[PDB]
RNA sequence: CCGUGAGGGAAAGGUGAAAAGAACCCCGGGAGGGGAGUGAAAUAGAGCCUGAAACCGUGGGCUUACAAGCAGUCACGGCCCCGCAAGGGGUUGUGGCGUGCCUAUUGAAGCAUGAGCCGGCGACUCACGGUCGUGGGCGAGCUUAAGCCGUUGAGGCGGAGG
RNA sequence: GGUGGAGCCUGGGAGUGAGGGCGCGAGCGAUAACGUCCGCGUCCGAGCGCGGGAACAACCGAGACCGCCAGCUAAGGCCCC
RNA sequence: GGGAUGACCCCAGGCGGUAGGGGAGCGUUCCCGAUGCCGAUGAAGGCCGACCCGCGAGGGCGGCUGGAGGUAAGGGAAGUG
């Protein structure tokens, strides 16, 4: 019994009781946001249109994050050109509780 | 959400007749089956393939003048070492091999590409080794 | 007052060889071959990140194009089902549908085989 | 490379030796050769505008005054300098020596009393300088000094 | 003839691979039919020939 | 319990001697003894002297019972090399390294319940 | 005023263009002399005011 | 030490608080080591403080004999380790992708220069003038040089001059 | 009309003063040259960073701040590699 | 814009780059801070780290080694990478 939901510009397949790492968003931890956006019910025939309406999935912000740092580097030969920049991409963690029609 | 990847699958066999199929026309699919690019679980590195068997290999047919005009070429190492074999000569010498070649060329290159071609067993005329299942596409 | 090199050059050179662990031959054992090796890995990893995104989509597609070729159609046409069929929802990411949840997929074929047609 | 002990001789012929190319060995590129652009004796003195030195003296006192840290005194009586005697007059004057003091007086014997205290620095009044004011928490002068401090400035 | 010279330094890999044949073979010995000790065949035992 | 003996500063080139060392690693003392006698290398002598000093060391100081021991570990390291000038044609003058070994034999007792 | 809080104004001991030194400062390698010929050379040019 | 000579001309410092510098015993011709002993410490044992890197070796885990390569990178998997866990570290099988660094050039992987590797040494300074800017001081003015007085690293005076 | 990493003025600091390919217009050449010399554009230079052109500075596509296992397209493609 | 006078939050735009210009920082040796403070319950230096802070140069922290030094905030000066 699953869903298909949209956040941060991606689709993810969510379940009751699923810790899902998602693009950072505005909430203080512990708050709840139904994301009024839901694309697919997992009991089938509810599918379609951008979003099957009235539905939503209730999930709770477990707190925000910064992922393992990416060292992203640029080198250009014979031009004496190098650049280093460190990057860790912010995220928020979620627990997917309830599928609401 | 991480993409699904298959654990070790059931190595399903297949059967093809070839008689009166064209060649590169017939070959195209033999590749896609060897690959297993037709299975929803398709994976580039693993080779979840089919094991494709072909019979009546003498009996493939092709258009144009190709039976006379089309030449096969083999370098050895040595000066004057290029050998040139016209299609028809091949057919009466080692039939198949022509299909074997058409497919091997259509398979990828590398260690895995080399494995898949092992998984194509091509026989001349009817019959074959009788082990597995083999549903027949025509 | 003079400031001779002392400890600076050793430390810098170490920063780098640490990054180079695992590399073949001198490329892991020598500050020059380490540094040269790294630049390479640097531009690669970057570029291969862009290319990872490309890499996956092409996998997704083959899988789809294969699976609805059991249900008898083009990938090419399939997507023009959903363009019009409003089922503009996606995918192509999911594709676990095609594998894991087939009749969910099949239903999506149907919603797609009738689109303004 | 000019002043280093070695000879002026060309170390190698300069072609066909298959080696690199070289002059005398006082060359800075050689271990043990000359130093490039390193230090020579030099004079770091300059001249501050005298008006700036007046002002700074004023300002720096004033700041000690504005903190209440300044104290004038008449005459001591912790004189005939022995630092036993000083440490009394000082205690009576509310100087714990929890705060570093600068003591300015023209009295030889008072000066030489204090010198040895870990928290006291000491000067004649002509010796007055903003550096010594600022390192020290409290400033203390007698009037013989304070006068000339004024007759200094103006 | 001019003067061949190695063009690259041999990697530690290619020299150690060279040496893959250099190991010795322990000498071949029989128990001496007179004395207790070990000896090489078709030879006079260093103790009591 | 194990016992070892090291000969330091042997004037021998490690590559040369490391060779016979590999010939005894792991063998019981009785054969290693037999192996070096009938092995033909200048290195065979030297390795034997260390081998023995380690057996001696074992049974005396370490109370280890001479008939139960084998060669547990053995290895040779490269001690400081001796540089001499080698006069060469056309005034040339090379330098040969007369090299130096640190031989280590380590003995242990065969489990031998 | 303590010796700690003394310090100069935000202009005032500007300090200082030295390179020289790395890529990344800019002023690497050629050290702003820019490749070239006589001007790049050590005693460089000929007195441009004339 | 090199040069007939004038002359050239180096390398090379550190046990420990104290020699208490390892009696004696064992292997050995010696060297060397193993015990014992000394010491707070002996991988501080005289080839002696710290003891980096290239370099050489022993042991262990992963890997490798139908594959092709600037040696990396991106993905999945396998075996090994660390953590309750989701997770992390090692390794590399296959798959995608991929023309070393510097320098000089219109143009270089370039079959164009330089570099065997590692460590240390190695190149935009300083004086006096100048010209812009900037932080402050004083402003129809500004400012002293030599020198003279005085000083726990004390500052003042000095108006020639500019 | 046009608010633009536009314009003008005074000043401080430069680097450059070997260019090259392509298109169009001419000259020299042979209605030769990856030839040479000017003009107007362009790109490489410095975008040997990305996509296409098998591979390839300068031809087609497009001006790469960083991340994503999301979407639409450009050139060029949709039998298999 | 908001009136905090900024250092903070929202909005919107730019951010390929060689010669070269401008701008902020990091690190090294030394001086004032210092008759102070850290330190044998372990200085500097060395070896690991999958940990925290920083865009980065860097800084932290932990463990092992090492055995007598080190030296804040804030400034000054150079034989400074
Ligand atoms: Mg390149
Ligand atoms: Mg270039
Ligand atoms: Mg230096
Ligand atoms: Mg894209
Ligand atoms: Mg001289
Ligand atoms: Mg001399
Ligand atoms: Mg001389
Ligand atoms: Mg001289
Ligand atoms: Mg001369
Ligand atoms: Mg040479
Ligand atoms: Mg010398
Ligand atoms: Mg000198
Ligand atoms: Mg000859
Ligand atoms: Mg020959
Ligand atoms: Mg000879
Ligand atoms: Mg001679
Ligand atoms: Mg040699
Ligand atoms: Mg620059
Ligand atoms: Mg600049
Ligand atoms: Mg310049
Ligand atoms: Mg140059
Ligand atoms: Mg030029
Ligand atoms: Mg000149
Ligand atoms: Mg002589
Ligand atoms: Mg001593
Ligand atoms: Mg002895
Ligand atoms: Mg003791
Ligand atoms: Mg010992
Ligand atoms: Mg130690
Ligand atoms: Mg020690
Ligand atoms: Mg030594
Ligand atoms: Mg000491
Ligand atoms: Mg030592
Ligand atoms: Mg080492
Ligand atoms: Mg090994
Ligand atoms: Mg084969
Ligand atoms: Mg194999
Ligand atoms: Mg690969
Ligand atoms: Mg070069
Ligand atoms: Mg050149
Ligand atoms: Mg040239
Ligand atoms: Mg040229
Ligand atoms: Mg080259
Ligand atoms: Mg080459
Ligand atoms: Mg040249
Ligand atoms: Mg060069
Ligand atoms: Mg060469
Ligand atoms: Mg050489
Ligand atoms: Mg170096
Ligand atoms: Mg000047
Ligand atoms: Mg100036
Ligand atoms: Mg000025
Ligand atoms: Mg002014
Ligand atoms: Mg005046
Ligand atoms: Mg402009
Ligand atoms: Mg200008
Ligand atoms: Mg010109
Ligand atoms: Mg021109
Ligand atoms: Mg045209
Ligand atoms: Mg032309
Ligand atoms: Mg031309
Ligand atoms: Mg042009
Ligand atoms: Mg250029
Ligand atoms: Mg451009
Ligand atoms: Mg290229
Ligand atoms: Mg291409
Ligand atoms: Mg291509
Ligand atoms: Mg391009
Ligand atoms: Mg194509
Ligand atoms: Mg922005
Ligand atoms: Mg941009
Ligand atoms: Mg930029
Ligand atoms: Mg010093
Ligand atoms: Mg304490
Ligand atoms: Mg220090
Ligand atoms: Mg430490
Ligand atoms: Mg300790
Ligand atoms: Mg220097």
């Amino acid at each position: 019994m699953f869903a298909i939901v949209k956040t941060g510009g991606k689709q993810y397949r969510v379940e009751p009781g699923l810790k899902l790492r998602v693009e950072k968003l505005d909430a203080e931890p512990g708050a709840t946001v139904e994301l009024p956006v839901l694309l697919l019910g997992g009991e089938k025939t509810v599918v379609g249109t951008p979003v099957v309406e009235g539905a939503s999935v209730v999930a709770e912000v477990l707190g925000h994050g910064r992922g393992k740092k990416i060292l992203v580097s640029k080198f250009k030969a014979k031009v004496q050109y190098r650049r280093k920049k460190g990057h860790r991409q912010p995220y928020t963690e979620l627990l997917i509780k309830e599928i609401r029609g | 959400m991480k993409t699904y990847v298959p654990k070790q699958v059931e190595p399903r066999w297949v059967l093809i007749d070839a008689e009166g199929k064209t060649l590169g026309r017939l070959a195209t699919k033999i590749a896609t089956l060897l690959r297993g690019k037709h299975r929803p679980d398709w994976t580039p590195n693993v080779a979840m393939g089919d094991f494709v068997v072909v019979v009546n290999a003498d009996k493939i047919r092709v258009t144009g003048k190709k039976l006379e005009q089309k030449i096969y070429t083999r370098y050895s190492g040595y000066p004057g070492g290029l050998k040139k074999i016209p299609l028809e000569k091949m057919l009466a010498t080692h039939p198949e091999r022509v299909l074997e070649h058409a497919v091997k060329g259509m398979l990828p290159k590398g260690p895995l590409g080399r494995r898949l071609f092992k998984r194509l067993k091509v026989y001349a005329g009817p019959d074959h080794p009788h082990q597995a299942q083999r549903p027949e596409k025509l | 007052p003079r400031a001779k090199t002392g400890v600076v050059r050793r430390r810098k050179h170490k920063k780098i060889l640490k990054l180079a662990k695992g590399y073949w031959g001198l490329r892991s054992k020598s500050f020059r071959k380490a540094r040269e090796t790294l630049f390479a890995a640097g531009n690669y990893a970057y570029a291969h990140r862009k290319r990872r995104k490309r890499d996956f989509r092409r996998l997704w597609i083959v899988r789809i194009n294969a699976a609805c070729r059991q249900h008898g159609l083009n990938y090419s046409t399939f997507i023009h089902g959903l363009k019009k069929a409003g089922i503009e929802v996606d995918r192509k990411n999911l594709a676990d549908l095609a594998v894991r949840e087939p009749q969910v997929f099949a239903e999506l074929v149907e919603r797609a085989k009738a689109a303004q047609g | 490379r000019g002043e280093v002990a070695y000879s002026g001789r060309k170390i190698w012929p300069q072609k066909h030796t298959g080696r690199a190319r070289h002059g005398d060995i006082g060359a800075p590129i050689f271990v043990g050769g000359g130093v490039v652009f390193g230090p020579k004796p030099r004079d770091y003195s300059y001249t501050l505008p005298k008006k700036v030195r007046k002002k700074g003296l004023a300002m720096a006192v004033a700041d000690r005054a504005r903190e209440g840290k300044l104290l004038l005194v008449e005459a001591f009586a912790g004189v005939n300098g022995k630092t036993k005697e000083f440490l009394a007059w000082a205690k009576e004057a509310g100087l714990d020596g929890s705060e570093s003091v600068l003591l300015v007086t023209g009295n030889e014997l008072v000066r030489r009393a204090a010198r040895n205290l870990p928290w006291v620095v000491t000067l004649a009044p002509e010796g007055l300088n903003v550096y010594d004011i600022v390192r020290t928490e409290r400033l203390v002068m007698d009037l013989d000094a304070w006068e000339v401090f004024q007759n200094r400035i103006g | 003839a001019k003067h061949p010279v190695p063009k690259k330094k041999t990697s530690k890999a290619r020299r150690d691979a060279r040496r893959s044949h250099h190991a010795l073979t322990p000498p071949t010995l029989v128990p001496c039919p007179e004395c207790k000790a070990m000896k090489p065949p078709h030879t006079v035992c260093p103790e009591c020939g | 319990m194990e016992a070892k003996a090291i000969a330091r500063y042997v004037r021998i080139s490690p590559r040369k001697v490391r060779l016979v060392v590999d010939l005894i690693r792991g063998k019981s003392l009785e054969e290693a003894r037999n192996i070096l006698r009938y092995t033909n290398k200048r290195g065979a002598y030297f390795v034997a002297k260390v081998l023995e000093s380690a057996a001696a060391n074992a049974v005396n100081n370490h109370d280890m019972l001479e008939d139960r021991l084998y060669v547990k570990a053995a290895y040779v390291d490269e001690g400081p090399a001796l540089k001499r000038v080698l006069p060469r044609a056309r005034g040339r003058a090379d330098i040969i390294k007369k090299r130096t070994s640190h031989i280590t034999v380590i003995l242990g007792e065969k489990h031998g319940k | 005023m303590k010796l700690s809080d003394l310090r100069p104004n935000p202009g005032a001991n500007k300090r200082r263009k030295r390179v020289g030194r790395g890529p990344g400062s800019g002023h690497g390698k050629t050290a702003t002399r820019g490749h070239k010929g006589q001007k790049s050379r050590s005693g460089g040019l000929k007195d441009p005011r004339r």
